[PDB]
């Protein structure tokens, strides 16, 4: 549980104190649901079920849906404004 | 210990002079098509042309031009290389002769030329032009929106077998080959497998784009050999997926009656003859797939991006889901869903 | 030691040491107008950003919704004879909705770049 | 007609690729002892394969036919103890 | 033999590094190409611990779809960025702090139920001990970890499935409506 | 849904003590759920170890504090390509 | 009967041209209202509290859900209205208040995912659903891309959804790592007294309730509802509300919580004070949302909880719905229209309302008195049976916050009036074009609701008793 | 019921059985032996094994210890089983699974050696191959002539003696 932990408070800080760019909140956001992920399969293998591998697969989709949905959005945000701020949106 | 270094040595060593001789074969042919001759002015019959190549261009300087980061500038061709040639375990060649037998071998076969766009798109930006980033940007487009279909000509596949690994295909393929039923999807891999290495049937980059030589341009010695060998173990990979899952894998006849007349017990003679015709059926498969490959190359002019993206998303797709649609239902009008 | 992970090991060292042997073997010796990126001769100036057509970047979101589902139907055909006539109409529903949406984006031409090469389609009418 | 010097890479890669797979063959049957790999291998199988290893004597499948097992098979018995996995 | 025993902990410090690289990157590709090293570290893990076909997914959809689709983001789209200046962040460093002991220990309170807080830490920690696998011959089939995914996922489940399939549209119907400009 | 669905697709490690559980809760109505306790405190300890672990432990306590040790019949750990040597 | 008309609709308008996309909105409002008319017998499958689990321990049928059901159809039937039909017909507001042409496909995808929580058993479920609507939100925020408030909106909700998505998944994921199950029914209320799930449940709470607007994290969604522009915003803002909140007062599993207790202190003291020297109308407007969704955290505390919440959600709707549509019918009256998107933003542009269509006032008057809580209005009633539920149960120091908090509140409702009845100089004598005609019916039917609404609270109580006893 | 991973240790344990369970024959047999003797195992000690598994049905949990004393029975009987088929026919039995030790085990490369196992079994063991759930008319699977499923090599051992017991007309 340490992996999946160490991964989603490490990632959670450095999306919190990002003030550089915005792709980089975009992928402490992925490494987050990889940590997610990381706990959750662990917890699979110990307790014996695909239960919580079929929550896995499924947040799987669904963190994929996040990132085509979120970045045709940074797109649209970027259509109006030719440039992306360094200090944020 | 030392059964399982020898083995891994022969297979690199064979694998490794296979995409060598490809391009020498590839301009023998490409010139017979064309009416003239190929290289004969470097070996006895025009053979170690690929070694001359090799060793004048690994004495080229390495230019690593200011625009670049010069780390991935060479970090591109070095897993671009071992991506194209990491995919050679898992094909047999014969019955559980790979270099890992693996459960799940063609999920691996399809998760590693999932890691080889990378080193496309990754190249465009080692020194970054405006003119070479959006050449970069139509080849990785390319390179995506191919591969789709041709996961899903896998999946299509794994329809019949309901196995992942990859020697029980070939054994499932005993009855009959998968070619012979499903003929359009032969051809349809066939054109899927020329787009997802950037074959010039449907090449745009090294030819049409802003740059001269595609978006490896400004290369020289070391970098060019990596993505030169990392292009023709491209071909033959894709080629050898190909050929186990949609001709037969090592699979050529029944060969029991001519064994019954010739041999009288397992011994290894038996083993060496049976491995000589199982690993010959799937290299002559392979070898005809190879000159298709060069075949196509002679006849053809080439594709504007418009004409590639409205031919993979509008034509065949469509096709690929009522593909989807029809061959379930087909198996199951009829009672038959295979078993694991 | 099975002689899967040799391979995985051993494909990297073949390319560091031909990577290696290069960097030994040919000479360096570089300047200012051998540095500097190609186009056919002649030096310009790029400019810091430029424009893109809609389509380009539409492909590469349009895509991973699409891999999506191809890996969604991975779990099915590996117990295709489990859920016999179940499972199948599921399967049925599933690609359905999908082609429904596959229908919506043909339909808008989304993925098609139009040209801005009009014949003049508007005639001679005079005074 | 045909012309053998555009044949002849590919009777390289032919030859290289066969030479290849028949060298293969003879070292994964000197590997087994004189029989063929086991190409695709269950839960059910992999266990049976390690009861086998147990019961013959270390040898990998010499595949021995007893009516009634030894004496050191009954207290050769092995358990797997995994680590914490943390 | 016990060189190979310490795997899961390396990985667990190799993890650790690979988010420092991210978060502090000059380049942000160069930061989104750590990420993609840090999606193969967690593969690792996936097999080391025994889940050999999850490791593979992750490489194909995490690596193959959601990096590929980020790289291809900030190749054709302008990005300012800021280097890590000592002093920008100087001032962010003593709540950083504060917030990596609280979050780190009560992320790992909660895998436990005394009543007292100091031994729910401790049994965090306490796992030495080797579970013993036993052989048990009950089952006749190679139903894989993927077959049974794709029972649950199709019987009792199915309606999962199915609100997924309305997500999947979702996902299709939005970055077009968003970036077409019809007419 | 997958409540008691393992890897395999059988029943999952603690599913014998969860279906005890079930027994337990299905013939009681509230107000009288006080006896339904053991099962449940069985069906915890059968997820997360935790008795057994601090048994483990008091046990461990003593095994460090003795200068004989272990007077018994033995455990032997074994290589791995030694399953059936001798 | 979504799922149908999803199916039928994103095919239909893709055939569509753009002229055609206002009269398709038409026929879905129609298609809805079928929806309520000839299939609301289904009320009688719930008789005394028979609730139904379909598709496998997966979603929940009771009749709690099926009101929240029929309530999220009639506000759609509504919203739908508003944005399928005229204003008037001027040059002016056709391109003020124009629908995309994939605007009612993200509705209907919305209110299918609000639809799969308030339904929903697993956890599973939940999360699916809470990630469908969050994408919807996302995506009716960002669907007017041609503003710039809007797009830097749309990004500012997308990675403030994400915490909060991630949040809840790994609650989700740390209820699992203590008990092999997924349903709060397994809980049975044995086990919630020898296993610690309070940080558990009360995480998984708080990290479903920072979404509504719950006050240490408010500030962000009143920015995009001020930023977003005046139709999407009466959407976004009523949606999430009414469907996370009819989640969680379902599944009891805040109950003691001193950690729900503080923040709806906090809520109601910071949305009471917060709103109140404050210019615009739309954040005037979203701070009451944030008392009103004030008044719900304390219900979660309650066990029993189902009449004083369904209540009070449909007069927060009525008086929602009915406030947002008096301020789009006062832009025919103001002397200067900004911001296309937005045309009315200060709260002194409505100022002399009174002397150009008086009865507007009196509208405004009536549905403003009730969110106060006057007693011949149906607000008040509200108010009046969260305050038997509170006082009940034990929370006495709870109570006389809420007493305090509705009398700071009262002030920045009653500016609206203050500002609305005062003299102007130019006032208008006559009018060409007037309003359309089934569009403030609308208004009219939402506000003798509002009036003449607590009549029946006799015959509700009664039905109340079968349905739910 | 789960996979041993992540640096698993074998340990084996020098102990004994104590003195109140009595001591019971173990089975030698490897994978082809025993998959061979499969079918004629299960047919003569289907009750025995039926008794087994439902003891450890009707005592749940206690599993281990309660029904020992009737795995001892199923060893027994199925050992009982594997002598008398050696004393019958150790070379046909012995060309069988010979066969199946090449082609993965597979049950479907060796007809022509089971063939001759069943006729020799069925005549002095009286004992016969058979697979249950299955209705009439659907031919079992052993039975079939001309199948679609061949294997790669027919070995020859058996290939000479099926053709010498063609000629001897046994067959
Ligand atoms: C043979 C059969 C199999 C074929 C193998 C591959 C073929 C190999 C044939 C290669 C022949 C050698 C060709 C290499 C050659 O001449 O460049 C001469 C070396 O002059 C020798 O001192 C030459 C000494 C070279 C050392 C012998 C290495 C043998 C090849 C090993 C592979 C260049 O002088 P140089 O010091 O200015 O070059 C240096 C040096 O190249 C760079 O490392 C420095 O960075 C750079 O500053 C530069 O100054
Ligand atoms: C986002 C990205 C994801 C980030 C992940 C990293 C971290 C995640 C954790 C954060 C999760 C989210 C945080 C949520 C806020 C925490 C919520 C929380 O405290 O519930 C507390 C747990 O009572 C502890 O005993 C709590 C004690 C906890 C120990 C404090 C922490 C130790 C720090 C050591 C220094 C309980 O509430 P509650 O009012 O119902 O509890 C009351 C009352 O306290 C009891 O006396 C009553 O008996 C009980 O019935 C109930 O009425
Ligand atoms: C428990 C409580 C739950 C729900 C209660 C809510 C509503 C009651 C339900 C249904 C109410 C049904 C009402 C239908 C009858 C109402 C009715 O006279 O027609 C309409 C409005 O018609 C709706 O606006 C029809 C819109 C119906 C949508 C109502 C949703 C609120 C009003 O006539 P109207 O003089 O303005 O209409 C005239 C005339 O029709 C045209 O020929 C003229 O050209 C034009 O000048 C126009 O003014
Ligand atoms: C139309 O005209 C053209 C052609 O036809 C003439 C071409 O062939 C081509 C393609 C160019 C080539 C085939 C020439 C390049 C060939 C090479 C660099 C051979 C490289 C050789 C190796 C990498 C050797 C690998 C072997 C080992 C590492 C030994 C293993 C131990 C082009 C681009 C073209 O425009
Ligand atoms: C031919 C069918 C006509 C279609 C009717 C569609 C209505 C959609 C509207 C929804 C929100 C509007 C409020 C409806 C109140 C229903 C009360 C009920 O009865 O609620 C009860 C309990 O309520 C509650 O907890 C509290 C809700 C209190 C409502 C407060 C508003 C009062 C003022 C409006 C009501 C009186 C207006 C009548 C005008 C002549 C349970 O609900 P139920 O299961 O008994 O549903 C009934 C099935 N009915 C709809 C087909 C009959
Ligand atoms: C790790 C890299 C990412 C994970 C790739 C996993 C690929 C894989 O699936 O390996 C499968 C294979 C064994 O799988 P299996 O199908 O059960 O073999 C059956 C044999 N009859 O596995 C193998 O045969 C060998 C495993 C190779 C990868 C091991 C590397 C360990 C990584 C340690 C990281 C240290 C830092
Ligand atoms: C009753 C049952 C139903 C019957 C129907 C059966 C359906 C299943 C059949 C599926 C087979 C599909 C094969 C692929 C079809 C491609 C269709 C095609 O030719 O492309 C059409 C495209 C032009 O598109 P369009 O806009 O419509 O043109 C109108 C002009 N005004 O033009 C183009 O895009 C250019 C053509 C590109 C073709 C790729 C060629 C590359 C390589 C050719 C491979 C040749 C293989 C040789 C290999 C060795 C052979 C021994
Ligand atoms: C595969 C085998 C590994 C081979 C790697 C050997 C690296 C040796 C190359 C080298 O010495 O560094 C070259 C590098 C060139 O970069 P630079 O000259 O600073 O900028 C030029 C921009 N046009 O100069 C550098 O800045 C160094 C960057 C790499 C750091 C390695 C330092 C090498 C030290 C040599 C002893
Ligand atoms: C089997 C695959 C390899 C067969 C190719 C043999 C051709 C050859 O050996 O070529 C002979 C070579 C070079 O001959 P040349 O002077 O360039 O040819 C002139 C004739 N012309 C004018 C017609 C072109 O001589 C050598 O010392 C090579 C010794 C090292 C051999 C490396 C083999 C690597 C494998």
């Amino acid at each position: 549980m340490f992996i999946g932990t160490i991964i989603l408070v490490l990632s959670f800080l450095g999306f919190v104190f990002n003030r550089r760019n915005i792709i980089l909140a975009f992928i402490c956001l992925e490494t987050m649901l990889l940590g997610i992920n990381l706990i959750l399969l662990r917890n699979s293998v110990l307790f014996d079920d695909i239960s919580g591998s079929l929550f896995a697969i499924v947040i799987i989709i669904l963190a994929g849906v996040e990132s085509a949905i979120g970045l045709s959005l940074l797109v649209s945000y970027y259509r109006l404004r030719g440039v992306i701020n360094s200090y944020g949106i | 210990m030392i059964i399982n270094i020898v083995e891994i040595l022969i297979f690199l060593v064979c694998v490794l002079f296979s995409v060598a001789y490809l391009t020498v074969a590839e301009r023998k042919t490409l010139a017979y098509m064309q009416r003239r001759l190929g290289p004969n002015f470097v070996g006895y019959y025009g053979l170690l042309q690929a070694f001359a190549d090799a060793v004048k261009l690994l004495l080229k300087e390495i230019v690593l031009p200011k625009e670049s980061n010069y780390i991935i500038l060479v970090i591109s061709p070095l897993i671009t290389l071992i991506t194209a040639l990491i995919g050679w375990v898992v094909i047999p060649l014969g019955p559980g002769i790979t270099l890992g037998e693996l459960n799940l071998g063609i999920l691996f076969s399809l998760a590693i030329g999932s890691l080889g766009v990378f080193g496309s798109l990754l190249s465009g930006w080692s020194s970054n032009s405006k003119y070479s980033l959006l050449g970069s940007i139509r080849s990785t487009a390319q390179l995506i929106s191919y591969e789709l279909i041709l996961t899903s000509i896998f999946i299509i596949i794994i329809m019949f077998v309901s196995s992942l690994n990859i020697t029980t295909i070939i054994e499932t393929q005993r009855v009959v080959w998968y070619c012979i039923p499903l003929l359009p999807l032969l051809l349809i891999f066939f054109i899927a497998s020329v787009a997802e290495t950037a074959r010039p049937p449907f090449d745009l980059t090294e030819s049409e784009s802003e740059l001269v030589a595609g978006y490896f341009t400004e290369y020289s010695g070391s970098p060019f050999v990596f993505f030169f060998l990392a292009e023709y173990s491209n071909i033959i990979l894709i080629s050898a997926f190909n050929g186990y899952l949609l001709l037969g894998g090592y699979l050529s006849f029944n060969y029991s009656y001519l064994f019954n007349i010739l041999f009288n017990d397992y011994s290894y003679v038996s083993f060496l003859f049976e491995g000589l015709i199982n690993s010959s059926a799937y290299a002559i498969k392979l070898v005809f797939l190879m000159f298709s490959f060069i075949w196509v190359r002679a006849a053809f002019p080439r594709f504007t991006y418009d004409n590639l993206i409205n031919f993979c998303w509008i034509i065949l797709l469509p096709l690929l889901f009522g593909i989807f649609l029809i061959i379930p239902s087909t198996l199951y009008i009829f009672d038959s869903f295979p078993t694991l | 030691m099975n002689t899967f992970i040799i391979f995985i090991i051993l494909i990297p060292i073949v390319g560091f040491a031909l990577l290696a042997v290069n960097i030994l073997l040919a000479v360096y010796k570089p300047y200012n107008e051998k540095l500097g990126a190609f186009e056919c001769g002649l030096t310009s100036f790029n400019q810091t950003r430029l424009a893109f057509n809609a389509a380009f970047i539409l492909v590469a979101i349009l895509f991973l919704p699409f891999d999506l589902e191809i890996s969604t139907l991975l779990p099915y055909v590996m117990s295709i004879y489990l859920v016999s006539n179940y499972g199948f109409t599921i399967v049925l529903l599933f690609l359905l909705i999908l082609i429904i949406g596959f229908v919506y984006e043909i339909n808008t031409n989304a993925l098609k770049i139009n040209k801005h090469n009009k014949p003049n389609t508007d005639s001679l009418i005079y005074k | 007609a045909i012309p053998f010097e555009a044949l002849l890479p590919y009777g390289i890669i032919f030859g290289l690729l066969t030479a290849g797979g028949g060298a293969m063959q003879v070292l994964h049957v000197y590997r087994n002892g004189g029989v063929r790999d086991r190409f695709a291998i269950d839960q059910w199988d992999s266990q049976m394969m390690e009861r086998d290893l147990r019961l013959n004597g270390g040898q990998g499948r010499k595949q021995v036919d007893q009516a009634t097992a030894p004496e050191a098979f009954k207290h050769n018995h092995v358990w797997k103890s995994e680590r914490p996995l943390i | 033999m016990y060189l190979t025993y310490y795997f899961i902990e390396i990985t667990i410090f190799l993890a650790i590094l690979c988010t420092i690289f991210i978060i502090s990157a000059k380049n942000p590709m160069v930061s989104i190409l750590y990420m993609i090293a840090l999606f193969v570290i967690a593969a690792m893990y996936l097999y080391l611990i025994g889940l050999g076909i999850f490791s593979l997914l992750y490489i194909m959809i995490y690596i193959g779809a959601i990096a590929v689709l980020f790289l291809f983001i900030i190749t054709l789209l302008d990005i300012n960025s800021t280097e890590l200046s000592v002093k920008s962040n100087i001032r962010d460093l003593p709540l950083v702090l504060i917030s990596l002991i609280v979050l780190t220990i009560s992320g790992l309170m909660i895998y436990s139920n005394d009543s007292i807080l100091i031994n729910k830490l401790l049994e965090a920690f306490g796992n030495d001990y080797n579970t013993i696998i036993t052989q048990d011959w009950f089952n006749i089939e190679n139903t894989t970890l993927l077959t049974t995914i794709g029972n649950v996922l199709l019987t009792n489940n199915a309606f999962i499935l199915l609100v997924l399939a309305i997500v999947l549209l979702l996902g299709i119907i939005g970055p077009i409506s968003i970036t077409m400009k019809h007419k | 849904t997958a409540a008691g669905i393992s890897l395999t697709g059988g029943r999952n490690r603690c599913f014998s003590e969860w279906q005890s559980f079930m027994h337990c809760t299905a013939k009681t109505d509230a107000k009288s759920r006080a006896q339904c306790l053991p099962n449940f405190e069985d069906y915890m300890e059968c997820l997360h170890h935790t008795k057994e672990k601090a048994r483990l432990r008091e046990i461990e306590s003593v095994l460090k504090q003795k200068k004989e040790g272990l007077e018994a019949p033995p455990v032997k750990v074994i290589p791995v390509k030694a399953i059936g040597l001798v | 009967m979504l799922i149908l008309a999803i199916i039928s609709l994103i095919t239909f308008v893709s055939m569509s041209k753009l002229s055609d996309n206002r009269a398709i909105i038409r026929l879905i409002n129609i298609y809805l209202i079928l929806v309520l008319v000839l299939d609301s017998f289904l009320y009688l499958l719930f008789l005394n509290n028979q609730t139904y689990t379909v598709m496998g321990e997966l979603l929940i049928f009771n009749s709690f859900t099926f009101y929240i059901d029929m309530l999220i159809y009639f506000i759609m039937i509504v919203i739908s209205s508003l944005y399928g039909y005229n204003l008037y017909n001027n040059n002016l507001y056709k391109t003020l208040f124009e629908p995309k042409k994939e605007l009612i496909i993200l509705f209907l995808i919305n209110i299918l995912g609000a639809l799969l929580i308030v339904h929903s058993n697993d956890f599973i479920t939940l999360f699916v659903a809470i990630e469908l609507q969050s994408y919807s939100i996302y995506l009716i925020t960002a669907i007017y891309n041609s503003s710039y408030k809007a797009s830097k909106a749309s990004m500012l909700y997308f990675f403030m959804g994400g915490i909060l998505s991630i949040l809840i998944a790994y609650s989700i994921n740390t209820y699992y790592s203590v008990l092999n199950s997924y349903t709060l029914h397994s809980l049975d209320s044995l086990i919630i007294n020898t296993l610690d799930l309070n940080l558990i449940l009360i995480a998984l709470s708080l990290g479903l309730l920072f979404k509504i607007g719950i006050a240490p994290l408010h500030k962000w969604l009143i920015s995009i509802y001020e930023n977003t522009p005046i139709l999407i915003t009466i959407y976004i803002s009523l949606i999430p509300k009414i469907s996370i909140l009819s989640y969680l007062v379902l599944s009891n599993i805040s109950i003691n919580s001193l950690v729900i207790s503080i923040l709806a202190i906090l809520t109601l003291l910071v949305g009471s004070v917060g709103g109140l020297l404050q210019i615009k109308i739309k954040r005037l407007l979203a701070f009451s949302g944030l008392t009103n969704a004030g008044y719900m955290m304390l219900l979660l505390l309650l066990n029993n909880n189902e009449f004083s919440y369904l209540y009070y959600i449909t007069q927060y709707s009525i008086s929602h719905l009915a406030i947002f549509m008096i301020i789009i019918f006062s832009i025919y009256y103001i002397n200067y229209i900004n911001n296309q998107y937005n045309p009315i933003i200060y709260v002194n542009q409505l100022k002399g309302l009174i002397h150009d269509n008086a009865y507007l006032v009196l509208s405004m008057a009536i549905v403003v008195f009730s969110f106060i809580g006057i007693p011949p209005l149906l607000g008040f009633f509200g108010k009046l049976n969260i305050l038997m539920s509170i006082l009940n149960n034990g929370y006495y120091f709870i109570s006389i916050v809420l007493i305090v908090a509705s009398l700071i509140s009262a002030l920045y409702y009653l500016y609206l009036l203050n500002v609305s009845i005062q003299d102007k100089n130019n006032i208008l004598i006559n009018s060409n074009e007037t309003v359309s005609s089934v569009l403030s019916y609308i208004l009219s039917s939402l506000i003798i609701l509002i009036t003449f609404g607590f009549i029946y609270n006799s015959l509700i109580i009664d039905i109340f008793n079968v349905y739910f006893n | 019921p789960r996979e041993a991973a992540a640096h698993w240790v074998p340990f084996e344990d020098k102990a004994n059985m104590p003195d109140n369970v009595p001591d019971v024959v173990e089975v030698g047999a490897t994978s082809a032996p025993l998959l061979s003797a499969s079918y004629f195992i299960g047919a003569k000690c289907k009750p025995y094994n039926d008794d087994f598994m439902l003891c450890r049905e009707e005592s749940q949990g206690s599993g281990a210890i309660d029904c020992l004393k009737e795995g001892r029975r199923v060893t027994r009987c199925a050992v009982s089983v594997i002598e008398d088929i050696n004393k019958s026919c150790l070379d046909e039995f012995r060309l069988h699974w010979q066969c199946l030790e090449q082609n993965n085990h597979q049950l479907s490369g060796c007809r022509k050696a089971e063939a001759l196992l069943n006729k020799c079994v069925f005549t002095k063991l009286n004992l016969e191959k058979k697979i249950p759930g299955l209705r009439p008319d659907e031919e079992p699977v052993f039975l079939k002539k001309d199948p679609w499923i061949k294997p790669a090599v027919d070995d020859f051992k058996s290939v000479r003696a099926y053709a010498e017991a063609k000629k001897n007309g046994t067959l």
